[PDB]
């Protein structure tokens, strides 16, 4: 039927229904503007009174204006009619390519895979970067995270990843931009018309995009994640098909969250967000998952405001991966790129039993010395090298050089690095650091295993210094 | 020869020593007033907080 | 009698003012007071509805007449405002007549969607040696200036738009740049040198400063950006290049903090709003560059950031890097050893714009980057030792002075003379001498090869040789 | 679920070593039936490998005939992702040990007084085991993300908020739940309730308003720690910090 | 016209009023006490009631007691006769030497000089003292700083200053001690007169004296300073002078507003402050300038808390 | 009194921090709005008002004189915290003891570098 906003605040509107009242999670319809503003509700406060949170600008609406209820949650396109076409939060399409037409439609919101549903199934997957591999490697259907803080290449990496992984992969990909950069998006979108993941000509596409950025509403930022989820979602079930999910960046979801929790009235929570931090997210973060039916392998970018690693938010998060790759502007500031923190990344499949305690073996081994040379980075501080034991001298030197030899030039930062962009293969990487770490090389200069492919690259280098 | 390239030796190692002690200190000093306005205020705020809920 | 397009006030308090009437009233629409005091409704509540009071809330009096205007917030935008000083609602403080404004914008737009835009392709050029050469930027991008206070970081602003006259005074219309500055919570003393300064490089004439200084009302600040933001759009969207600088965003942040504490809204880190980071997310993203679709124009911004202790890891500062596409960073400690602009040029990035880059620049330029790398460490046998004097001595060429922007040729030139190593059995402290001798005589003589550097957007191999010739008897007439 | 702990009769001194089969536990911070021994640590530190690890060990004594040595295990799994619980199960049965062990699960999704209610709820079917005369080993994993849930609820039924934001009886809460484990006297059935709460820290932090609570709580703990891990002590415990407050009186006389 | 008292908690004070009711910002004056218990107008609350902060000690007031809007902000003398007096916040002499006789008040608040009134040059207020005015010159129409506590020359280096800057230029200077101790005040009284500046003789002094001792409750410390200036201000629009205005000290300033502002109880802002901090500070900073007619020119003591100048 | 009948009196406020914690408690139940270490906003006020009445009569009052000496408490030597910091303020010097003086030996444990007297010298004998 219809009703009347009462209240407006922000993206927080208040509607009253003198007959009916729209189930919490319905998406209702402002009637009076040239913009379709659909409204959702989120709570009743009685006295015939929902509340709702926009899904876009509110300036306009008044004390009056007409509300229809749609009788459902905000639904949206999904089908093989999606894939090339980028979607807003709400299904609308803004590809400026016509309409989507499709069969079936999607809610957003949706139950999660029961326990039964639940797959156990752990098979590595390569991404050709050496830190990543050798490790703390990803796992085909697995939840992978990427942490860091504002500028340590993220972003890079989740495209990087995007690269050597969704370029040459038989099965679809869904990319949600959730709170990022509008121009990150049109920068998306040529970049895979030209590889030609989108085609504009076909329905050959492998791709579908769903955006809703940094400039758009609390609400909208707030959703959006879902929107993306719900695609992937389908590809997954109705096709028990290989699916790619890439998000960037999941925490704009929770700030989102956190800007409306104010005027939904709760009271607040830890360093100010939302009471309904762990839930608000453990619901929507559990749909990304691979099932019996479906497989997906999800992809989620995760900033960490003020490189707070505590912070709620990514704090959180961590609970919900099965590999995480954690960034610090420490090490980047070194320009050891990818930032990758060695003794804070994880994966639950650093096991000899999956990876073969060769892998296992060389890994904590690296995170073994690694850890040493950190321990002795005090005393290093204040009276500096010489004061070293001479076996320390070296625990030194060889980290050092396993440091350096976990940088790799990645093939889009080709500009950055200006050097030519490597992807090095579980064998070499595994193999070039064992040796490392039997110090065959402990005849070469640092430099020389800073920024390279496998470790001949590396032996190779040292020889044009010298 | 050898103990006049030893004194000079670590006179210097130890004026370095000293400086880079110095260094850490005002960086330390550094984070020590960061935590100590954060303190400040987070307390502040859990106050306000459960005040305005009564 | 009237409660519908009307109201009077209840209460005016913590700066927000509860009004009863104005039923019609809008979200976001501009009311106005007895006082000729403007505002803002934001809150819509059944019995009462808050407004934002844009000036001193003391003129606020309980029970004063609250006319409606049925426009949403809104400033004047196009032509006319260039040359002109005007507070954050667009009225003109100058002094200088009034503003024939004839188009109007909401300071509240939404910014160009994923299509209606493509990748930073043309050059913004601060005619600062070490930012153009090293951190390009791009029209259309958003490049960060964050350092602590007195580093440098408001100079490079103006200097960016003293620059743009060689532009503007042009006869190509593809280069030419408009100029927006925003002075969010400065002392009003200091806008007004600016002002003046600009009007002695004649810059002023393509120049908007909007200000909403130290001793304006909160709101003032929290609109000016967004405001002035508008009337930059207005380039942008009709096929034009515009530059808006913000003065700082921290200081914007600020004021923000102020407005959502007062209005008892819940505090998180620092004691800001949760929503700090789309505060400044929105007013970011309305720049960017179109594709010739809507007129290939674009909005550049260079934001200012104002770090505490060169901490580059607050909220505030991660918040903005985390908008912009790359960051200019300044320390205070190379500020006070002389280097000045005092860049961290290893901290410094530009992302997007390094493709933006002019290629007669690039070919010297990639190569100082390079040389400049390898100082940076190597900070003894022939060749390290050697890397560090071409290291001290490339950095001393990248000193320049305040209010002298250089010609992009101009810079190649002088850069060329140090890349080339002619620079080197100099002692350092002699660098700066004769680099403004040497470009002064280039400038003088060789406008020829200026001109042709310029024009050939490169250095040609003719030029190059020419150009050795000059420099190494250049530095034979080199005494001391 | 809403039952009260035992009070002071119906108990006798912890005397019955509850095995874990880690040789570093097992020596140097001894866990014995109806003790609290909580395992706390920074997030990937091996934490669960310990109460996993210590179920998969009690084969041995179910698949056996002396009664008094047996062990029924529940686990609850507050706050994890079902991927987990399952894949958590899933190595339970493969070394066979899921038949012996109850796991109630209340997960990432599943309702905030569900998380709230669900270590109780996984506590009522241990003390059955222990109130007629049998052995119960339930461990609550974790006590952090349970907290963080009973927030939630306490928040958004407006009971002004403290430390953190949690609530004032967020003490009360792990107080109560972890006294119910006991070990009951003869005259009660000589049955048992030895209970593994699991906290998280973040950096390490123990002074953080939970993991200071839940310490001054159980009978002692296990530490974990990160830097030690990669180090090479795995499983990384740090001895010196790890204390058992029943000591020896629940070893054997060989250990 | 006439109010009344509604609620007194604290240094704040509710009064409602029938007819009229007094703008943000007036000058209400509690009748039937002994000594001037000035109210400033804080909010307006609704139903004819306005919300203050006291000027002076609250107690003794019953709800009903009759309150007269003055009809303006805190009013003040001003001019030459100010120089030499010790005037408290609201322009009360307190230095029992009668009587502030002048013509001219002025009110306390009030709004910085507008963009167009701005001068754009840049000179050096000249001192005369070699340190300074080589190495670190102040500006005429600038702020300084001035660091460091006792006995470093901080009282005779203002002396000099004060001396100086009349001597040779003719221009008068303006001390306000935003939260002075009442010792110390005492003291710098007869330091002023035995060196010079202050003449209880003759009319040569050279510098008006404004108090708002610790004692005093937030508002008044709050606002003393803004007295200072409005007595500064004097001289430099309506005689054209270049003025000194010393304040002593800048921190006691910032926290009367922190205390002020959270006895209206407005949630506090980072590690403390008001959130009304930087504006605060601004619209005092700000009057502070060169203006076509004139200039202040202004030494401000500062503490730093936790010597942390962050 | 006696400071006002040409009489010369000394008092000790031992503990002017724990006078502080029971104002702030009345405050809080009057539900008075909470600041720093949820003190109100008239702490500083409170101990300015009762400090700022010890003083040195003239002769034409009588000559007399109130002196205080207030005791603060500080946590973990912290004397930049609220109550600290306000007495510090509004005092004219520090006599500050340390703990590690106390068992070094210095008895009494006064720390001779921090502690100090803004009237000084003038306080003093001449021998002195
Ligand atoms: N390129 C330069 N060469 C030599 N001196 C410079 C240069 N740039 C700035 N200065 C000096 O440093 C200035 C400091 O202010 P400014 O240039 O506006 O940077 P800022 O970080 O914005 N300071 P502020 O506006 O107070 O936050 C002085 O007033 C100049 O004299
Ligand atoms: N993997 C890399 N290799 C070499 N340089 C890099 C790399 N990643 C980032 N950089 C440099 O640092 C910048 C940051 O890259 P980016 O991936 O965008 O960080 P981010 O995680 O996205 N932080 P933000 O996007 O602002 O929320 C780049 O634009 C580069 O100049
Ligand atoms: N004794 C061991 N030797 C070698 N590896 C081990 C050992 N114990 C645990 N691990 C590994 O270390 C990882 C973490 O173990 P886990 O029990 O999940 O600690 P946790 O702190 O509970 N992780 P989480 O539930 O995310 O907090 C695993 O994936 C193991 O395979
Ligand atoms: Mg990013
Ligand atoms: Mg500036
Ligand atoms: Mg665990």
């Amino acid at each position: 039927t219809t009703g009347r906003i009462v209240a407006v605040i922000g993206a927080v509107v208040d509607v009253q229904f003198d007959e009916g009242l729209p189930p919490i999670l319905n998406a209702l319809e402002v009637q009076g503007r040239e913009t379709r503003l659909v409204l959702e509700v989120a709570q009743h406060l009685g006295e015939s009174t929902v509340r709702t949170i926009a899904m876009d600008g509110t300036e306009g609406l008044v004390r009056g204006q007409k509300v229809l209820d749609s009788g459902a949650p905000i639904r949206i396109p999904v089908g093989p009619e999606t894939l090339g076409r980028i979607m807003n939060v709400i299904g609308e399409p803004i590809d400026e390519r016509g309409p989507i037409k499709t069969k079936q439609f999607a809610a957003i919101h949706a139950e999660a895979p029961e326990f039964v549903e639940m797959s156990v199934e752990q098979e590595i997957l390569v991404t050709g970067i050496k830190v990543v591999d050798l490790l703390a490697p990803y796992a085909k259907g697995g939840k992978i995270g990427l942490f860091g803080g504002a500028g340590v290449g993220k972003t890079v990496l989740i495209m990087e990843l995007i690269n050597n992984v969704a370029k040459a992969h038989g099965g679809y990909s869904v990319f949600a931009g959730v709170g990022e950069r509008t121009r990150e998006g049109n920068d998306l979108y040529h970049e895979m018309i030209e590889s030609g993941v989108i085609n504009l000509k076909d329905a050959t596409s492998k791709v579908a995009l769903v955006y809703g950025q940094m400039n758009e509403p609390p609400g909208a930022r707030a959703r959006v994640a879902l929107t993306g989820l719900t695609v992937a979602e389908y590809f997954r079930d109705q096709e028990g098909q290989d699916v790619l999910l890439f998000i960037d960046n999941i925490f704009r979801f929770t700030q989102a969250g956190s800007e409306v929790s104010a005027l939904l009235g709760r009271i607040p929570s830890a360093v100010g967000y939302q009471p309904t931090l762990a839930t608000d997210m453990g619901t929507m973060q559990e749909r990304i998952t691979t099932t019996k039916k479906g497989s997906i392998t999800s992809v989620q970018a995760i900033y960490v405001p003020a490189d707070d690693l505590t912070d709620p938010a990514p704090a959180t998060t961590f609970a919900h991966l099965d590999a995480t790759t954690v960034l610090s502007r420490a090490i980047a500031e070194l320009g050891i790129y990818p930032a990758v923190d060695p003794l804070d990344s994880t994966s639950r499949i650093m096991d000899p039993n999956i990876v073969g305690s060769e892998h296992y073996d060389v890994a904590r081994g690296v995170q073994k010395i690694l850890q040493d040379y950190k321990s002795l980075q005090d005393i290093i501080a204040i009276l500096g090298m010489d004061e070293l034991s001479e076996e320390d001298k070296l625990t030194v030197s060889r980290a050092r050089k396993i440091q350096r030899f976990l940088s790799q030039p990645f093939q889009v930062a080709e500009v950055f690095t200006g050097h030519l962009g490597k992807l090095v293969p579980l064998k070499e990487t595994i193999k070039g650091f064992q040796q490392i770490l039997a110090g065959e090389y402990d005849h070469l200069p640092e430099q020389a295993f800073y920024m390279v492919g496998p470790i001949e690259e590396a032996v190779a280098k040292a020889d044009k210094l010298a | 020869e050898s103990t006049t390239s030893e004194q000079s030796a670590r006179m210097t190692a130890m004026d370095n020593a000293s400086k880079n002690a110095s260094e850490m200190i005002d960086k330390l000093t550094l984070t020590f007033n960061r935590t100590r306005q954060a303190v400040i205020t987070k307390e502040l705020i859990e106050i306000i907080s459960g005040a305005a809920a009564l | 009698v009237d409660l519908e397009e009307t109201g009077r006030v209840l209460s005016i308090g913590d700066g927000i003012a509860r009004v009863h009437g104005l039923r019609n009233v809008q979200a976001e629409e501009m009311v106005e007071f007895s006082s000729g005091l403007k505002g803002m409704s934001l809150n819509l509540e059944p019995d009462n509805v808050g407004v934002v009071v844009f000036g001193n809330d003391k003129l606020i009096k309980e029970g004063d007449i609250v006319k409606r205007t049925g426009a949403i917030v809104d400033v004047p935008v196009g032509e006319e405002l260039l040359g002109r000083v005007v507070d954050a609602l667009g009225n003109a403080i100058d002094g200088k007549g009034p503003i024939g404004s004839k188009a109007r914008r909401r300071v509240g737009l939404k910014a160009p969607g994923i299509i209606p835009r493509i990748s930073v392709r043309e050059p913004m050029q601060t005619g600062i040696k070490a930012v153009d050469s090293l951190v390009p930027i791009g029209r259309g991008q958003r490049e960060l200036i964050i350092g602590d206070r007195q580093t440098g970081k408001t100079s490079i602003a103006i200097d960016t738009i003293i620059n743009q006259k060689r532009f503007n005074d042009g006869t190509d219309e593809k280069k030419k740049l408009y100029c927006i500055y925003v002075a969010i919570g400065q002392k009003r003393s200091t806008v007004a040198q600016l002002v003046k300064r600009l009007t002695d490089a004649d810059a002023m004439k393509y120049t908007i400063v909007v200000s909403a200084t130290a001793s304006d009302a909160a709101p003032l600040q929290y609109l000016a950006p967004y405001s002035g933001c508008s009337m930059g759009e207005y380039f942008r969207d009709n096929g034009k290049h515009a530059l808006i600088i913000y003065d700082d965003l921290s200081k914007q942040a600020v004021a923000y903090r102020q407005m959502s504490l007062l209005l008892r809204r819940p505090p998180g880190r620092e004691a800001y709003p949760g929503d700090v980071f789309y505060l400044h997310s929105r007013l970011l993203e309305r720049a960017a560059k179109m594709n010739d679709a809507f007129g290939g124009g674009s909005l550049t911004a260079l934001p200012v950031i104002e770090t505490q202790a060169g901490d580059v890891s607050a909220y505030i500062p991660t918040n903005v890097i985390s908008i912009t596409d790359g960051q200019i960073f300044l320390e205070t400690e190379l500020f006070y050893k002389g280097i000045r602009p005092a860049i961290n040029v290893g901290l410094s990035v530009s992302r997007v714009g390094s493709a933006a880059q002019t290629r007669a620049m690039k070919q010297v330029a990639g190569t100082m980057k390079l040389e400049l790398a390898q100082y940076r460490e190597v900070a003894l046998d022939a060749a390290t030792q050697q890397l560090l004097s071409r290291g001290v001595r490339l950095t001393e060429l990248l000193k320049q002075g305040q209010y002298s922007p250089m010609a992009i040729e101009e810079q190649v030139a002088v850069i060329y003379a140090g890349v080339r190593g002619y620079l080197d059995k100099l002692e350092p402290s002699k660098i700066t001498k004769f680099e403004n001798a040497f470009l002064s005589h280039v400038i003088s003589q060789h406008q020829a090869l200026l001109g042709k550097i310029r024009t050939d957007g490169k250095i040609s191999e003719e030029s190059d040789a020419k150009l050795k010739e000059i420099v190494t008897n250049f530095l034979a007439g080199f005494e001391a």
